[PDB]
């Protein structure tokens, strides 16, 4: 029902955000439960592919 | 007695420095004294009074007032010092040349040249207090880019600074036009070659300065329309989640470091660039509201020595290691708990970026027609490098836009067609007009007195050749 | 007319206290007037002779003797700007704000010269070293010392302080360029007590059988 770009779109299949998250886990569902892992992107790139959390409501 | 150094700073800074900013108070009912005199409740309120700000719902103290507070606290007159400079930007890089009896850092180090532990803490002042867009079209076109293409966008905003009376000794950046560099926007993000961007922006800045503008910030869109029938966007950024992700905070810090704010009260001569960053994401109700931010002076001094990187968690920024070049001490971020006690927590793995931000307030000029804008434009001739869409500047577009007015007269109509920022840049790039012709063109298009200059231009040989070739071209 | 003026006196909190509301302290009153009014009212005398008028004027005595009354009367009579500082009031504020109030007092008094800064109950903000417990009392004492020392040479500003005993104040406050001149107030004699009784028992609806002289004679140590 939601657009696929909400977690997996362009620049998420290029930069394996899912891969980074799961490899940090074992150190596919993505959640902010756990710990962060370094995600270093080159100067001049902005990433907006983080999973949406919506307002508290 | 030595004092502030001799260095030229913006007119706004000077005129702010001239003022005192004191807030007078009337006789309180708790005063015990006659008409002449004043005890503690009637004395003028300093411009930096925290109670006044928190009572008026102001979250920061208008940097010039912070400088006033520092000057009042320190630097006694006529004795007690030789004018210790009050402002000094943080610097965390290790002292590569200590030689206190030991070789440089890689193979020896003492307690004197060892960076001390860094304590992050929310900044209490903001350089620029307001950001004002002269017209709605400036951002309407910027968002029309996304509406038509579906990808994100990114562009620098040109303008100038001025006073802001709604806050004690406050500054507002007024933005006149937006320039979009060549960038490859994408569904979830955007990319842009740094070298091309800076090489183009050098000449763009030269031309803008010739026109009187300046580069004062960057703006990007973060929009993802919801599935509802109407035009609405998800509220991705809000209180509990991130406002600015780590990557954009880092980029903003770099931009601020590259645009230093020349100041007369610091040893280096600069302090905390007046560079703002705006983002278009959408408010809690599902609109296209816009928000403006600015990274603190310690984040600005943290990114320079690397020491930070983006993290897979949007709200938290990672920390690098103690390699053989960059030496990172222990970083603590200070917070106050619900019981009104400050608590220091070590954050080596990752810490929230909310301690590296200060929030500004945007707005638009009141509906009252002041017409202090430099351009009646932003709706017409296509903008900068939007070759992805059908917006491709070329001679045909000129022949269709700026030829009927030049073939009839109506000097007012010609003036309102000639006052387009991007049109001026394009005709400059055409290089048909000689430098003096272009100087008189810009002063005809931007100055409130343009009749004589417009007549001289239209009568000029260069303009005549330009219009003749434009007519001949099809 | 009078008091820098029914409207001429021939609300207003603790105001209208003049020289006619003080009785039995004419020697101390003369000393205070000489120390305060002359430097402010007629600065040309000291420039002509070529001296610097005194800045600090300490004043002490037993409680109830009228130190605050005398200071307020002088301030109101001189017709010159003045700035009340109350020791307990300054010391009842969060850390780092007592010094702010002291600095504001001195700077604002300097702005509107001529001025009189009346530091009432100075023994509570600059107490004796042994009882300066903590780093807040020491900090406020140091701030007061800084302001007192660095004031100026040309500014027409006078500082008046009231306390109970000479030994209740930090010794560092009684040096050159500080509270150097000091005045002592003692219990009044019979004539002084008679004058005080006359002052207070004026609005009262006294009966004809009153012997205020007898009360003055009977009240010793009052
Ligand atoms: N000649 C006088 N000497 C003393 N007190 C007088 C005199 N005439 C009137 N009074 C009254 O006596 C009381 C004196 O109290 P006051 O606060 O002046 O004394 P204080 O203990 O020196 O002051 P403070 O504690 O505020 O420094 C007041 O009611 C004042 O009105
Ligand atoms: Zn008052
Ligand atoms: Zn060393």
């Amino acid at each position: 029902l939601d657009p696929s770009v909400l977690g997996q779109g362009s620049m998420s299949t290029r930069i394996d955000y899912a891969g980074i998250a799961n490899s940090s886990r074992n150190k596919m569902k993505i959640t902010f439960d756990g710990e962060p892992a370094k995600l270093d992107l080159p100067e001049g790139q902005l990433f907006f592919g983080f999973p949406m959390v919506l307002p508290k409501e | 007695r030595y004092g502030p150094l001799r260095i030229k700073e913006l007119a706004v800074d000077e005129e702010l420095e001239k003022e005192d900013g004191l807030i007078p108070r009337q006789k309180s009912k708790l005063c015990k004294h006659g008409d002449r005199g004043m005890c503690e409740y009637c004395s003028p309120l300093p411009p930096w009074d925290k109670e006044y700000h928190e009572k008026n719902k102001i979250k920061h103290i208008s940097f010039h007032s912070y400088l006033k507070k520092l000057n009042e606290n320190a630097n006694k007159k006529e004795n007690g010092s030789s004018y210790i400079s009050p402002l000094s930007e943080p610097d965390f890089r290790i002292n590569k040349r200590c030689h206190n009896g030991h070789e440089p850092w890689p193979r020896g180090i003492c307690s004197k040249c060892q960076p001390s532990a860094i304590t992050l803490q929310q900044q209490e002042f903001r350089m620029v207090d307001h950001v004002e867009f002269q017209k709605s079209e400036i951002i309407n076109e910027f968002i029309q880019a996304w509406r038509y293409t579906g990808m994100q966008r990114f562009g620098y905003m040109y303008g100038s600074y001025s006073k802001y009376d709604n806050t004690p000794l406050g500054i507002k950046a007024v933005v006149e036009a937006i320039y979009e560099p060549p960038q490859h926007d994408e569904q979830d993000g955007l990319t842009m070659d740094v070298e091309q961007v800076k090489n183009e922006m050098l000449q763009i800045d030269r031309q803008a300065q010739e026109m009187g503008l300046s580069r004062i910030g960057l703006i990007f869109t973060d929009l993802s329309d919801a599935g509802a029938g109407d035009g609405s966007v998800f509220c991705k950024r809000h209180k509990d989640s991130f406002f600015l992700s780590s990557l954009e905070v880092i980029m903003a810090a770099r931009h601020q470091t590259r645009h230093p704010n020349v100041s007369k009260y610091s040893e280096q001569g600069f302090f905390s660039s007046k560079f703002v960053t705006c983002v278009i994401s959408g408010n809690l109700e599902g609109e296209i509201d816009i928000s403006s931010y600015q990274v603190s002076t310690e984040a600005e001094a943290l990114v320079t020595a690397d020491m930070i990187s983006g993290s897979t968690f949007p709200s938290m920024a990672y920390i690098n290691d103690t390699t053989d070049e960059r030496y990172v001490p222990e970083i603590f971020y200070m917070k106050s708990n619900e019981y009104g006690i400050t608590v220091k927590e070590n954050a080596k793995p990752a810490f929230p970026v909310d301690y590296l931000l200060v929030t500004l307030t945007h707005g638009f000029p009141n509906t009252d027609t002041e017409t202090n804008s430099k351009f009646v434009s932003s709706t017409g001739f296509p903008w900068s490098n939007r070759q992805a869409m059908g917006q491709s500047q070329d001679y045909q577009e000129l022949k269709k836009y700026l030829f009927n007015v030049a073939s009839s007269g109506d000097f007012n109509l010609l003036h309102e067609k000639i006052s387009n920022f991007h049109l001026l840049l394009y005709i400059n790039s055409l290089q048909i007009l000689s430098p003096d012709e272009w100087k008189l063109l810009i002063e005809s298009a931007v100055k409130n007195e343009w009749e004589e200059s417009l007549l001289k231009l239209v009568s000029s040989a260069g303009w005549q050749t330009l219009v003749m070739i434009l007519q001949e071209s099809g | 007319g009078k008091k820098r003026k029914n409207n001429l006196r021939i609300e207003n909190n603790m105001n209208e206290v003049g020289y006619d509301d003080i009785g039995g302290c004419r020697k101390q009153m003369a000393q205070i007037r000489e120390m305060v009014e002359l430097p402010l009212r007629h600065p040309q005398l000291f420039k002509a002779i070529g001296i610097k008028p005194p800045r600090g004027v300490l004043m002490y005595g037993p409680p109830g003797t009228g130190k605050t009354l005398m200071a307020r009367a002088v301030a109101n009579e001189t017709g010159a700007f003045f700035f009340l500082i109350n020791g307990p009031e300054v010391m009842s504020k969060m850390a780092g704000e007592s010094e702010s109030n002291l600095r504001k007092a001195f700077e604002e008094a300097e702005k509107n010269a001529p001025a009189i800064i009346f530091i009432d109950e100075i023994d509570s903000i600059a107490p004796k070293r042994d009882k300066t417990n903590g780093e807040v009392e020491r900090r406020v004492v140091s701030q007061l010392l800084t302001l007192m020392d660095g004031m100026k040479a040309r500014s027409n500003v006078v500082v008046i302080a009231a306390t109970n005993r000479p030994n209740s104040i930090d010794p560092a406050l009684r040096r050159f360029g500080r509270f150097d001149r000091e005045v002592d107030i003692g219990i009044p004699d019979a004539t002084g007590r008679l004058e005080v009784l006359r002052i207070h028992t004026k609005n009262m609806k006294l009966a004809d059988d009153v012997d205020l002289e007898a009360l003055a004679a009977e009240t010793h140590g009052y």
